[PDB]
């Protein structure tokens, strides 16, 4: 027999699972967007993918660090993005609001603003309903919400807030795996795992009840959650077939400003233009019908008897709620949990302008108001849903960290070690 | 190290819960991450039988109203609605270094 | 470049003659591009978290390239990449023949079967040969 | 699987004996074993272990010196050799087998010393009996 | 629940051992000297940053991967009174470098521009034939 | 305390040599590229920008070694070739710069070309050599 | 004895910034000043220091 | 002593210690005065040899 000599190759085709951290790129300029960020490596446009041979290789979409690492890391890109702007602390004083569907914008008269210490200055504002709260001592008088809540921050207004997608790149000597079976469970093994260096787009769109500008599930309509006859994992609903929704402003909205901060002016409405008129969206009634039927018989190859019934779910959680060209809207998604399965679709919207958080306490943002008139369109491609135990759905609440759980779900990080021995019959001479 | 646990004698009758506590002088957590205290009975006559290897998991044939907890120094195993077989003793025994003692084994009738 | 983490261990050492897959060009051809100096063309324009992500994320693609350099530099292998040595294979690592080995084994199992031993192996090198050969080697220039 | 032993009864002091344990199916190089002594009426003492390959022998500090305990991983029997006996080791004996796997000695780097792995016990043999009288 | 004692060797473990006996131990300090809030990163850097100046200096001296080799740089005996086999068996390393501390500059300048620059500008020119 | 004057051609010195005898001074260069004299004497008494320049020098002489390390001449400081010149690069020839011309000047002949250089010795002198191993 | 013996009352405005209110509390000695030319007023003793 | 609900600054609940019981028992340390007794003596045996 040989006596076996050992042998060092440098370059084996291994790895193992890591933890790690990540880092933008971004595919493109004055550098004041918030999310964007453009102080970040510019991307490559070589296709890198690596496709391999024969992997079985389990994912998982919850227990995945790459989805808690941007919860951690978005909410401090935009605290950095707020930090250095003007606080809002002498504006919680006694208000005296009036109104000019019936009354709902609020003609406000508060009359202090220290921009000096002897001569205090009376002032005209003009707020809204899901602004302000009443006071029980006298008549008519009000406050805003937040006061004891957290400190109310206004945001810079030459700031921006578009969606860009974020590519993570993992860095050198690390990888990113990914799958790509059409009918993943979200959670079991793979068999074609691609390899690349550095993952597709994400817009870091933020919204509650559903999802805007996505990505599409292909061929058809993918449900994935993990403990079915449980009814705390939240199911997910992606799909195919972007589903397109206008929503608008229809306003003018001039803005005046007024100086509190010793070279930092407070942004309010100073008047609006033409007719009081309320902001909403527009659906096309085909297509959302023609969708549901699709969700259904995916519901019912897991809850495969019991019909599937939608129905809807405190102003905030139970609103639908998202971004449009930095402003925020709440839109009344009554309309479409109504059907069960045995034109242009309206739905009215309101329009707050003090924020919460993620975890919502410690923080409260104060958004500035903008001139002219918000169109913005989306696809609209992604449900959550949630059961309750015929089955009927409820939207759900509002854990902002499942929207990346439906973007992520392709994804685990490597660790490349290509070192490594083997024994064969050869030995160095000395 | 020191080991012992209380009460020792537990004269009861089926249909209750109740638990067991052993009580730590050094404390236990190794350094692979766990707390290396085994619980196990033995019957009167027999050899001892695994009811559960860490306070966290279980054995094989083991029915589950048998949990345990603890801290560091604090330990104790719970027996929900206790079973008419309970008999005989209950031995805490540790697995932190050497030599690796018990308890006195709780007597229940 | 991963592209044979499938096959077997006596047909992946034929691929294995391009530079692992060119393993360590794909560095240089992204640290040029990493020194891209648009970073010095803003000074970054604050710190942001972006760079301080970036920063860790260098030091690592500093370090875990050195210690697959210093190992490979100690055990008279620096720099090929199919090296031999003087150590005797103990069997009591690992009982398997040897085509199921080469022929008849994946890569990533193979880590499996010895990452357990691996440590062992390490100190087995090189105060079995690459301290030892450096003093045989002075002896032999002594005359 | 069976596990018993062999080799009981009933010496003088001054005497020695050496019991023999046998198992039955699992891999037996694979894991470490154990010694326990329960006295008549008391709890239990842990009395000794060995390694996996045989290295390595942990002895408590009352019967130290005084026993020996081996392997042969080819026969898969366990011997318990005692030496210099007292009336006061009159007990039950048991051969045990430890609950979890272990594994090979480790060898941290930092420090040219092997480290192996000890945990309890899930399979006590029944077991023979040694009387220390006159 | 765990323990044994030496088998190879320790980490400085032959600093107090002679040369003789401490030149079979030089891997054990080759290789832990790179592995072992912002305060760790810092000292992640300098403990690169002082590897690559001892790599780098063994690199120009065509002494770059080896643990040992030799020059043909001469050994001055103005450098050292000491005798021969008292160096290789009587003195321990922490000892031998502050008798040389002084002279190290001389050293290092008189290895590189002395021999090993030396010996390209003659390799080079082997050529042509 | 006094000094005489320099026998070994401290930094930068032989910037106004030949190319054949600036080549005498090519070890000096390379030392003191990395961290120069050590600086910051352990002053750490009271940032983050200080350390992105510490950072950046190790990467640009990481990005040599390693493209050393890829043109066969890892260690060295001057190493040869199989491959040829091509005159169209620059064609002036062998004394008209050699002992006639500083580094300076040869590297503000060569600029344009100069990644032109660096596939051709890739590809030619180690993946071409990678194909002789057999 | 010399410790817990005063609750003290103060009028404050701190987040509303509209109206003050006074209070309740309990403080020990070791941090309250009898303060001058007035009859049993107390302040805290590290006022004109730093925050 | 117990809980308490002061005045809250912007987004900051103040405390200042709630009320006692009903009766004070003033606090104290409490060592077993043999064996501090005990130690001096052990300290002067080498508290000494130094002259
Ligand atoms: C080992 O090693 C070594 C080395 O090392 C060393 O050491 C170390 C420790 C360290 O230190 C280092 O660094 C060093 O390096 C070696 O050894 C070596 O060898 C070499 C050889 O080559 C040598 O060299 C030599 O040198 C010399 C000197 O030089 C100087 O000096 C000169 C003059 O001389 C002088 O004269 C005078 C007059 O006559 C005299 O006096 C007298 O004396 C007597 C006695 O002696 C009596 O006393 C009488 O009476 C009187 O008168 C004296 O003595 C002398 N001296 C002597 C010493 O001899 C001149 O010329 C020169 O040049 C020099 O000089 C100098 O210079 C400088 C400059 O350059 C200067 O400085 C300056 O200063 C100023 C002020 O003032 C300012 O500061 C400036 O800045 C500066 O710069 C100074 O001053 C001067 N000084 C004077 C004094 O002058 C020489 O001479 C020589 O030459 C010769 O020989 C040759 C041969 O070949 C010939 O060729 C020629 O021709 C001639 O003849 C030589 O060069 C050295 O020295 C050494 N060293 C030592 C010993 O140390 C070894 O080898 C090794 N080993 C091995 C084995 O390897
Ligand atoms: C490398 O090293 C690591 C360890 O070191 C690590 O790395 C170092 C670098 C250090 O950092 C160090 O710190 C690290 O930890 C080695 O890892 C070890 O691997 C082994 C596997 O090879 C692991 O052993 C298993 O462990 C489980 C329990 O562990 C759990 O928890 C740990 C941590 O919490 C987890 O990691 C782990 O994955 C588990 O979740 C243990 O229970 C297993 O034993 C059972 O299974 C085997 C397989 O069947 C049984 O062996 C069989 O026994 C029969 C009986 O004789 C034989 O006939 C068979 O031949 C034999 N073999 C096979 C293949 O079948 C074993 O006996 C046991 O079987 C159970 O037995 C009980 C009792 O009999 C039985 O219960 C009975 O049930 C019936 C019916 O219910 C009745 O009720 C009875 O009364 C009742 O008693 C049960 O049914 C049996 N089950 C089965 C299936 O048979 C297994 O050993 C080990 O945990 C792990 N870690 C450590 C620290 O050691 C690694 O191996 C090394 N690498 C290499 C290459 O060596
Ligand atoms: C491939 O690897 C193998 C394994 O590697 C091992 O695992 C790796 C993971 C790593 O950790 C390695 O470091 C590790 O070694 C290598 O195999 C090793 O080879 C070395 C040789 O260099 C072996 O070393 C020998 O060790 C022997 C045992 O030393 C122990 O025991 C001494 C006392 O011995 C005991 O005596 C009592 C007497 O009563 C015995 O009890 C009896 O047992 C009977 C059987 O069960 C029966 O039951 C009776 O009832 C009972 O009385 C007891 O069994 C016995 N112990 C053993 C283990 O047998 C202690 O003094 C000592 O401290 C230690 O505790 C030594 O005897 C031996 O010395 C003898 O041999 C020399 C050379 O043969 C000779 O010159 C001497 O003069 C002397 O006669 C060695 O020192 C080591 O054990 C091996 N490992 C293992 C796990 O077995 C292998 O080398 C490697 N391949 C190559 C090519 O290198
Ligand atoms: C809030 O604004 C209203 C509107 O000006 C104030 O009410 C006026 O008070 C004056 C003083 O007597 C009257 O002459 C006006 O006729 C009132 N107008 C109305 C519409 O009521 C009111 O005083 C302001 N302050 C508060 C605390 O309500
Ligand atoms: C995208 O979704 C559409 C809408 O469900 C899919 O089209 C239908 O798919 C179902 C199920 O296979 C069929 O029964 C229907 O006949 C399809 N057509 C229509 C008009 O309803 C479509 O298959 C999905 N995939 C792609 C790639 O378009
Ligand atoms: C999915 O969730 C259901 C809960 O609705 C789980 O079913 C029960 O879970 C409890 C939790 O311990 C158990 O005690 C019951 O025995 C389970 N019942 C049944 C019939 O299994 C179910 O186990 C969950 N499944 C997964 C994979 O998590
Ligand atoms: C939402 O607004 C978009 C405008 O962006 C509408 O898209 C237009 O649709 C008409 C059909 O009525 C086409 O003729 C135009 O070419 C489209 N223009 C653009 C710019 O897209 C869309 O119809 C609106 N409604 C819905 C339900 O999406
Ligand atoms: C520490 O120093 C002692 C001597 O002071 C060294 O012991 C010598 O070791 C060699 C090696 O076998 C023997 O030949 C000598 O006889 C030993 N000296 C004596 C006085 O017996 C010891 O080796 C040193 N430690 C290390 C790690 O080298
Ligand atoms: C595993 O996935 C690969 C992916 O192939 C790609 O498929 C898309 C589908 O739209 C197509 O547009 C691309 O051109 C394809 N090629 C590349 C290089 O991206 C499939 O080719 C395999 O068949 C899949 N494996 C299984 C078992 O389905
Ligand atoms: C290797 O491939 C096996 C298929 O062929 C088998 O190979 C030999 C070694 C025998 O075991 C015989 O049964 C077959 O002809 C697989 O069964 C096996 O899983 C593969 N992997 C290994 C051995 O690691
Ligand atoms: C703060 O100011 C103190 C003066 O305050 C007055 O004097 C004392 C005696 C009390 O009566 C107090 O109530 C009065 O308001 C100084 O005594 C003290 O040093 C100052 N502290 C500083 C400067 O840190
Ligand atoms: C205070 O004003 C409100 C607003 O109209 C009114 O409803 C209320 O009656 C007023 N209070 C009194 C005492 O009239
Ligand atoms: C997905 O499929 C795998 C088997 O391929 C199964 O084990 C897993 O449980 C499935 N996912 C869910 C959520 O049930
Ligand atoms: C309802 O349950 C029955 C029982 O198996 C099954 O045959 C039927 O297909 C189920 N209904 C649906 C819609 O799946
Ligand atoms: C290099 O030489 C070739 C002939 O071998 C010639 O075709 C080419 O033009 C030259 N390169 C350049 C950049 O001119
Ligand atoms: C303080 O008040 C007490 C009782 O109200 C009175 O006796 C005393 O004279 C007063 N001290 C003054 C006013 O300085
Ligand atoms: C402190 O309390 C413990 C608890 O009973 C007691 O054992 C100890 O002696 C006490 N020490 C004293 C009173 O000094």
């Amino acid at each position: 027999a040989e006596q076996l000599w050992v042998t060092v190759y440098y370059g084996v085709p291994v790895w193992k699972e890591a933890t790690t951290t990540l880092f933008c790129a971004s595919d493109a300029t004055e550098v004041h967007n918030v999310w964007a960020t453009h102080a970040c490596v510019p991307t490559d446009p070589n296709p890198q993918e690596v496709v391999l041979e024969n992997v079985t290789e389990n994912f998982n979409m919850w227990k995945n660090n790459m989805v808690e690492q941007m919860h951690e890391d978005i909410i401090s890109l935009w605290d950095q993005s707020l930090k250095p702007c003007v606080k809002l602390t002498p504006l919680c004083v006694t208000l005296n609001c009036t109104d000019l569907e019936g009354g709902e914008i609020k003609n406000c008269s508060f009359n202090i603003t220290t921009s000096m210490r002897d001569k205090v200055q009376k002032e005209y504002a003009l707020f809204y309903k899901l602004d302000v709260v009443p006071i029980k001592n006298d008549n008519t008088s009000y406050r805003l919400i937040s006061c004891n809540t957290s400190v109310i921050t206004q945001a810079c207004p030459k700031v921006s807030f578009e969606p860009i997608p974020i590519h993570y790149c993992a860095p050198a000597g690390f990888a990113i795996l990914k799958c790509n079976d059409k009918k993943f469970n979200g959670t079991g093994p793979c068999t074609n795992v691609s390899t690349v260096q550095c993952t597709h787009g994400i817009r870091p769109v933020v919204s509650t009840q559903l999802l805007l500008n996505g990505s599409l599930a292909e061929e058809e309509v993918v449900i994935r959650s993990a403990n079915f006859t449980d009814n705390a994992k939240i199911i997910i609903v992606q799909l195919n077939k972007s589903v397109e929704i206008n929503c608008t402003r229809p306003n003018n909205n001039t803005r005046k400003s007024i100086h509190i901060g010793p070279g930092r002016a407070f942004y309010t409405t100073g008047e609006i233009i033409g007719d009081i008129r309320q902001a909403h969206c527009n659906i096309s009634g085909t297509k959302w019908n023609d969708t549901l039927k699709q969700i259904v018989v995916k519901l019912k190859e897991q809850f495969g008897n019991k019909t599937i019934v939608f129905n809807h779910s405190d102003p905030e959680i139970v609103m639908h709620s998202f971004n449009c060209g930095g402003e925020f809207f709440y839109c009344n998604s009554t309309q479409l949990f109504n059907s069960t399965w045995n034109g242009t679709i309206v739905l009215p919207c309101r329009i707050k302008q003090i924020v919460n958080m993620w975890q919502e306490v410690g923080k409260a943002m104060y958004a500035p108001p903008i001139k002219g008139q918000i169109r913005c369109s989306s696809n609209i491609t992604g449900l959550i849903l949630i059961r309750d135990g015929t089955e009927i759905f409820r939207p759900g609440g509002g854990d902002m960290r499942d929207n990346w759980r439906s973007e992520l779900y392709k994804y685990k990080v490597v660790k490349i070690e290509p070192l490594g021995i083997a024994p064969t019959k050869a030995k160095r001479r000395v | 190290i020191v080991m012992t646990q209380t009460p020792l004698s537990l004269s009861v009758t089926p249909g209750q819960p109740a638990s067991i506590s052993c009580k730590s002088s050094e404390s236990l957590r190794q350094s692979n991450g766990k707390t290396s205290l085994y619980w196990y009975r033995q019957k009167p006559g027999q050899s001892p039988q695994l009811l559960v290897f860490e306070v966290s998991n279980r054995f094989s044939g083991v029915s589950d109203r048998f949990v345990g907890s603890g801290s560091g120094t604090d330990f104790t195993l719970r027996i929900s609605r206790v079973e008419a077989e309970d008999v005989g003793f209950y031995y805490c025994m540790q697995s932190k270094d050497f030599p690796l003692t018990f308890g006195g084994g709780t007597k229940v009738d | 470049f991963l592209g044979a983490a499938g096959s077997t261990m006596g047909a992946a050492s034929m691929t294995l003659t391009v530079q692992a897959r060119l393993l360590l060009s794909g560095i240089v051809q992204q640290q040029n591009n990493l020194l891209r100096a648009i970073e010095a063309q803003q000074h970054l324009l604050q710190l942001t978290v972006w760079g301080i992500k970036q920063l860790q994320a260098r030091v690592l693609a500093v370090e875990r390239y050195l210690k697959d350099q210093q190992l490979l530099g100690i055990w008279g292998c620096s720099g090929k990449l199919i090296c031999t040595t003087a150590v005797p294979w103990n069997t009591s690592w690992s009982n398997k023949s040897y085509n199921q080995i080469w022929n008849n084994m994946t890569w990533m199992e193979w880590e499996r079967e010895i990452d357990n031993y691996t440590s062992l192996i390490y100190t087995l090198i090189e105060d079995s040969q690459n301290q030892q050969e450096k003093n045989e080697q002075e002896l032999l220039e002594l005359d | 699987v069976q596990l018993v032993e062999s080799g009981g009864g009933v010496v003088q002091p001054g005497k020695s004996v050496r019991l023999s344990c046998v198992v039955s199916d699992f891999p037996f190089s694979k894991y470490p074993m154990y010694w326990v002594r329960q006295a008549p009426g008391k709890g239990l003492e842990w009395v000794a272990a060995i390694s996996g390959d045989a290295w390595h022998v942990v002895y408590s500090n009352s019967v130290q010196g005084r026993f020996l305990v081996s392997r042969d991983n080819v026969k898969n029997t366990l011997y318990l050799e005692m030496n210099s006996l007292k009336i006061e080791d009159t007990a039950v004996y048991r051969c045990a087998r430890m609950f979890q796997e272990s594994g090979p000695p480790r060898l941290d780097r930092w420090s040219g010393r092997n480290y192996y792995y000890y945990s309890g016990m899930d399979v006590w043999g029944q077991g023979t009996t040694v009387t220390v009288s006159s």
